């Protein structure tokens, strides 16, 4: 029964605050110290901020020192976070935990649960829809080599890009990328499936890009 | 000020087999090591504190250590839901804890070489005002592959990015996806685009290409 | 159609009365009466339990070269506090290498012990006792049991006759308002009241229910400085409250109460003193009443003592002769108060003679006893 | 019986004990923790840092008991345990860290036992032993035949109960004797165990081992080593030191041979020869042990009064015309009235 759940989170210019807090439930709140994690995509855990019990200590990472508050309210069994003036390094994904202890000064514990931790996307940018731009395969030199086709999502601002082929029918021999930020500010994925050469001349193959921020469909068919 | 530094990157083993992963700070923080494991999409779990107390539901399997200034995760038989990335903590008795690198276990496997495919920009795409070339690596088992743009026979770097996916859950294999980016009006200006591939399951470099 | 009796019995037990019941157009009969059993229970709200206390020690934590902080816990009469400066030794050499800053953080508190569900006492309000009694009636032969409740408003039927005791004229109970039940002991206490106790007195540590999560106490701990380089957590304690009290309780209200009162628990309750009196009225059928005509005729009748004694018993012998034709039963009532008959009524048949008990404080012992439709006088000369 | 493993992974300990023998405190196997005396017919139960019926193998024996010896757990015969006050007391079972005795009147409460190298070790601590008086009469002993009241005593049984000790991960534990001076270098032996060091010698000279090490260029009064990474679990004792703020819990124990209210037999004194006066009653006392003598007036002012008969008394009561109480030890009370 035991849980941690983070709210708030979402998308906000640079310059700009946004307010984070994490639910507690099936222990005591004011028993224990409490910390904010963030996991930037592709990095590993780093401490943001703390605070310990009855809010007698509050400490910050250099990094935030000036521009985040933690706080916390023991009535509400609820932890806050104050972020302001963001900046697009402080983009991650944000955790709340539970230490085990009621100080902070104590070296012995580390922190025994943690939550699922909520998205905050710092950027200037719009929530731009993508474009499909589908890759042929070089059925002419690749013959004998099994064919590989696919599709390029490309200059879309939202992470939560859902590729799927022939609606679904076709998950075997599939490989969906990871996107990468550009330097644009615009993220961009591939799509890629290995199919037997001989069927490209009797199978049609559908790329289905699924874009739910922007409300936005394309279905783009790859052909030599 | 000061880190924590974990092994350099990832360590490959099959079910079954023995892993340590080893933590040291740069300065001494504190008497006592915290280990956490993560797996992809999932919060991190806390498998040790204290050093060596482990947590209620942690198995048998983990075992805190260490030698000299530098602290040991070690465990005794690898499972099929051990591989994940593990993590060490210090706490300098306050609250500005500080996390290491990270530490990945991989699937061991053999090694077998990427399958290279180029795909040449589309129409949609030049019309566009914007060129992009991609470089597709499948079902290697090294994650290490090294890839080079060249254009016109020429080296190019700065000027793309790379994807790697996550350990194929059935074949246990890697795929890659290089990008090049251009802009229309330079991607004409030259005849010739290839991709170099280098990789440990390669008697040689192999390198494809397009006009 | 029935009438009804009053007679006033004083509130002891084991002693017989004789009820003479006297309707004007019949013949007078004696009905025997006795009081067995008086019982009086207080009404008792719990208000709190007290036990033996446990004083709970976790291991102290020391802190090398840095400073232990101290929480505010909701445990019963929870002591902390931190001591710095501290060198603690085990065994094998001393706990800390670095003596700049050492800082122990100890902790106390107080819970209930075990014996809380096996020993302890509870503090009830006594309140508006209830009395009832259980009374023997001997008419015509037949032994009956009467049972109700001493108030006057509450009364019972038995063999169609309708019996109402009470009410009492006194309500004096041994029990006060506020008493301390043990075991089979009850105490007059005045105990202090829940949440407000008092170190090494009954009631310093106090819960409501024996179940009870809620749990007061007052022992004044107080926490130590560790000595000199030892591990452990002294303390300065009160005494148990209970344990104090229990060696310090006295003689129980079974031994200690007026008017001879037998103090039990579970339920708890007071029985057979003299108290006051008890009155009773009794509603008697019409059937149970006849004409003097209506006795069999008795003749012959003589009495003579053989003997007759001063002592504190019985010693004195009467025996009334009589003889009859037909076989019946006759009510019999002494003519005097100075001697009484333990017969409330006789049956007779043919030829005999029946023996009745006396006492006397006069040398010269004179009465007369009315048998039947007849009377018959004896007399006596009584010796030391 | 032997399907308790409450006691499976944890371990003995040594603590501070405030007189180990001719007044001298030192830390000891079987040192005290707590006494507690709530049972009325004045069985003992005694909480010590030894484990009884437990050996080192973490198998079940009755006839054996362990202790910590050194770091290490070591073997003992149950049948060197005593239990001793001012005479020695009869040990009526034992679990683990608890011994169950009935021990005569003393002002302090020793416990101790035969090691594995024949060596004695016992503890001492001050406790008031004075059981109570069952009932009105006072005995050495339990009658054949007597009156039959109520009283606490402790259960013979090792069944679980509600009432719990906590086990935690023990702190590192300090030893002078893993040290050693090799001519200008300090060398660290570990026995298999591991050693948490630290030291005043130049260079990155603190940390962990688990095989034999070496620190140069300095001497042993500079260094600080205790054993560390314990694998067996500790009564969380206020004799030793806590690691964590809140502890490090790994298990509980419950504790064996609980406290019930159960019948006990007390002796009466022998009836009184009496006779009367005028308005008294005279009693002849003749009790064979202290033997409570008290009485009431059935009346309004009972004039209570109390007080022990020795041997030979002769009392003489006043009885009013409501009539006297009299109670004889343990005897039902007597009634009289003026003659
Ligand atoms: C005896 O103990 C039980 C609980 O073990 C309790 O319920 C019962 O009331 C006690 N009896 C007496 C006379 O105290």
């Amino acid at each position: 029964e035991v849980q941690l759940v983070e709210s708030g989170g979402g998308l906000v210019q640079p310059g700009r605050s946004l307010r984070l807090s994490c639910a507690a439930s099936g222990f005591t709140f004011d028993d224990y110290a409490m910390h904010w994690v963030r996991q930037a995509p592709g990095k590993g855990l780093e401490w943001v901020s703390g605070i310990s019990w009855n809010s007698g200590s509050i400490g910050y990472a250099d990094s935030v020192k000036g521009r985040f508050t933690i706080s916390r309210d023991n009535a509400k069994n609820s932890l806050y976070l104050q972020m302001n003036s963001l900046r697009a390094e402080d983009t991650a994904l944000y955790y709340c935990a539970k230490d085990m202890g009621y100080s902070g000064n104590d070296d012995y514990y580390g922190m025994d649960v943690w939550g699922q931790g909520t998205t905050v996307t710092v950027s200037s940018a719009s929530t731009k829809g993508p474009s499909v731009f589908p890759l042929a395969p070089s059925s002419k030199s690749t013959s004998g080599g099994t064919a590989a086709l696919g599709c390029l999502v490309k200059d879309y601002f939202p992470e939560p890009v859902t590729v799927s082929w022939n609606s679904g029918a076709l998950t075997s021999g599939v490989h969906t990328f990871p996107a990468v930020l550009q330097s644009s500010g615009l993220y961009s994925l591939s799509s890629v499936v290995t199919v037997p050469s001989s069927s490209l001349g009797t199978q049609t193959y559908i790329c289905n890009v699924n874009h739910k921020p922007s409300n936005t469909k394309v279905d783009k068919r790859v052909e030599p | 000020d000061i880190q924590l530094t974990q092994s350099p990157s990832s360590l490959s083993a099959s079910v079954g087999d023995r892993v340590t992963i080893t933590c040291r700070a740069s300065q001494r923080i504190s008497s006592y090591l915290n280990w956490y494991q993560q797996k992809p999409g999932k919060a991190p779990k806390l498998l040790i504190y204290g050093a060596f107390s482990l947590q209620s539901g942690v198995p048998s399997r983990f075992s805190g250590s260490g030698s000299g200034t530098d602290f040991t995760l070690t465990i005794s038989s690898l499972q099929p839901e051990d591989f994940a990335t593990y993590y060490c903590q210090q706490s300098y008795r306050t609250l500005t804890r500080t996390f290491g690198q990270g530490t990945k276990v991989e699937i061991k496997r053999t090694v077998a070489a990427p399958s290279v495919f180029i795909f040449p920009p589309s129409d949609e795409q030049l019309k566009s005002g914007t060129a992009s070339v991609v470089c597709l690596l499948n079902n290697f088992y090294p994650r290490e592959a090294k890839v080079q743009w060249k254009v016109d026979n020429a080296l190019q770097s700065g000027n793309s990015q790379e994807s790697v996916t996550e350990q194929d859950s059935k074949d246990s294999t890697y795929s890659l996806s290089s990008t090049l980016t251009l802009s229309k009006a330079d991607y004409e200006k030259h005849k010739v685009y290839a991709c170099e591939v280098t990789h440990q399951g390669l008697s040689s470099p192999v390198t494809k290409s397009f006009n | 159609g029935s009438y009804e009796h009053v007679t006033v019995i004083p509130n002891t037990v084991g002693v017989p009365y004789k009820t003479l019941v006297n309707r004007p157009g019949y013949s007078p009969m004696v009905l025997e009466m006795e009081l067995l059993s008086v019982t009086l229970e207080p009404t008792l709200s719990l208000d709190y339990i007290t036990c033996e206390y446990k004083t709970v020690i976790p291991s102290p934590y020391v802190k090398c070269c840095g400073t232990a902080e101290c929480k505010d816990k909701n445990l019963p009469d929870y002591s902390c506090k931190v001591f710095t400066g501290v060198y603690p030794f085990m065994w094998g050499g001393a706990y800390c290498f670095c003596d700049a800053e050492n800082t122990q953080l100890s902790e106390a508190h107080v819970e209930k012990s075990e014996s809380c569900k096996t020993e302890f006492a509870s503090a009830y309000r006594a309140h508006t006792a209830s009395a009832s009694a259980k009374l023997r009636v001997l008419y015509q032969g037949n032994n009956i049991t009467v049972t109700a409740y001493a108030n006057g408003d509450h009364a019972v039927t038995v063999k169609d006759a309708k019996f109402i005791v009470g009410p009492m004229s006194s309500a004096w109970t041994p029990f006060d308002n506020k008493i301390v039940v043990y075991k089979g002991d009850v105490y007059n206490m005045d105990y202090p009241p829940f949440g407000a106790g008092r170190p090494g007195q009954f009631g310093d540590i106090q819960s409501r229910t024996p179940e009870s999560k809620d749990v007061y106490a007052n022992t004044q701990l107080v926490l130590q400085r560790p000595a000199a380089g030892t591990v452990h957590v002294p303390y300065s304690q009160a005494p148990s409250g209970f344990k104090y009290w229990l060696k310090e309780r006295g003689a129980s209200l079974q031994h200690t109460a007026p008017f001879g009162c037998q103090i039990a628990t579970n339920p708890v309750r007071a029985v057979n003193c003299a108290v006051g009196n008890m009155p009773i009225s009794i509603d008697i059928p019409e059937a149970a009443f006849t004409r003097v005509v209506d006795a069999p005729s008795l003749t012959d009748m003589s009495c003579e003592v053989p003997a007759c004694t001063h002592s504190s018993d019985f010693g004195g012998v009467a025996i009334i002769k009589y003889a009859a034709s037909k076989k019946g039963k006759c009510a019999v009532h002494s003519m005097t108060n100075a001697v009484t008959i333990r017969e409330a009524e006789i049956e007779v048949e043919g030829n005999s003679q029946l023996q009745i008990s006396f006492s006397t404080a006069l040398a010269s012992a004179e009465f007369r006893v009315q048998v039947c439709s007849t009377q018959v006088h004896c007399a006596a000369e009584c010796h030391p | 019986k032997d399907n308790f493993n409450v006691y499976k992974a944890t371990r003995p300990y040594l603590a501070h004990c405030p007189d180990c023998g001719e007044g001298h405190s030192c830390h000891s196997p079987v040192a005290l923790e707590r006494i507690r005396n709530e049972a009325t017919d004045g069985t003992l139960k005694i909480q010590v840092s030894l484990q009884i019926g437990i050996k080192t193998d973490d198998s079940h024996d009755w006839t054996k008991l362990r202790y910590m010896d050194n770091h290490m757990p070591a073997d003992a015969e149950r049948a060197g345990l005593f239990v001793r006050t001012s005479a020695p007391c009869t040990i009526t079972g034992t679990m683990g860290h608890f011994i169950l005795a009935r021990c005569p009147k003393g002002e302090t409460l020793t416990v101790g036992f035969t090691d594995s190298r024949k060596i004695s070790h016992s503890c001492t601590h001050p406790f008031h032993h004075d059981p109570p008086v069952i009932g009105r009469e006072k005995f050495h002993s339990r009658p054949q035949h007597g009156k039959e009241l109520p009283c606490s005593t402790y259960v013979q049984s090792t069944a679980a109960t509600t009432e719990e000790i906590e086990v935690h991960m023990p702190p590192d534990t300090p030893d002078r004797t893993l040290m050693s001076q090799q001519s200008g270098n300090v060398k660290i032996t570990v026995n298999g165990q591991t050693v948490r060091y630290k030291c005043n010698c130049g260079g990155s000279n603190e940390g962990l081992t688990t095989t034999d090490k070496v620190i140069n260029n300095c001497k042993v009064d500079q260094c600080h080593a205790a054993v560390t990474n314990h694998k067996k679990w500790q009564y969380n004792s206020p004799l030793v030191p806590r690691n964590a703020e809140l502890g490090d819990r790994k298990g509980k124990i419950h504790i064996p041979f609980p406290l019930a209210n159960v019948t006990c037999r007390v002796p009466k004194a022998r009836n009184p020869t009496v006779t009367y006066g005028k308005n008294q009653v005279i009693m002849l006392l003749y009790p064979d042990h202290p033997t409570l003598l008290s009485y009431r007036n059935m009346g309004e002012e009972p004039n209570y009064q109390e007080e022990w008969v020795m041997h030979k008394k002769e009392v003489v009561l006043t009885v009013p015309t409501e009539g006297l109480e009299v109670t004889w030890g343990n005897n039902e009370p007597y009634k009289y009235w003026p003659q």
